[PDB]
């Protein structure tokens, strides 16, 4: 697949 | 006008072939901070095998706002992998600042495929060690 994704997320949902 | 704070660190995982082979790894640095007398504190986490079955096949890299006296603090980040010769290799950045809390990390699930990673032939593992380097840009106003 893609060697790295440029896409941003976080381990939790929220804040 | 934005008021910008910008500081970086230099993380080198030493024994990197010494990660787990079993899911769920989680691997941090010491906490760092700008030189400005903030109360912030921030880490840097890595999953060697993924957070999830969707990216096990890839390192998770992720910044993680350790400890914050304030309700947020907004900021733009920026990863990288130092080769053997010391070269920027398959950096990545934020482009828009991202809300942080206490508590709250943001980053990149699919940072790195561990097929390029642990390939001799780039050069990103020396001595058995991962070297990542990270610039936090703080956003104030």
């Amino acid at each position: 697949e893609a060697t790295q994704v440029p896409l941003v997320s976080s381990t939790s949902e929220g804040y | 006008a934005p008021k910008v704070v910008k500081f970086s660190y230099m993380w080198t995982i030493n024994n990197f072939s010494f990660c787990r082979e079993e899911m769920g790894e989680v691997i941090k640095s010491s906490t760092f901070s700008s030189g400005a007398n903030d109360k912030l504190k921030w880490c840097l986490r890595v999953n060697p095998k993924g957070l999830d079955e969707e990216s096990k096949d890839y390192l998770s890299l992720y910044l993680l706002l350790v400890s914050c006296p304030k309700s947020e603090v907004r900021a733009k980040f920026k990863f990288s992998i130092l080769n053997a010769k010391g070269e920027e290799t398959k950096a990545m950045e934020s482009q828009r600042a991202y809300r942080f809390v206490q508590g709250k990390d943001w980053g990149f699930k699919k940072f790195i495929r561990r097929d390029f990673l642990l390939d001799e032939a780039n050069g990103l593992l020396p001595d058995d060690k991962l070297t990542l380097f990270c610039e936090v840009s703080v956003v104030q106003d």
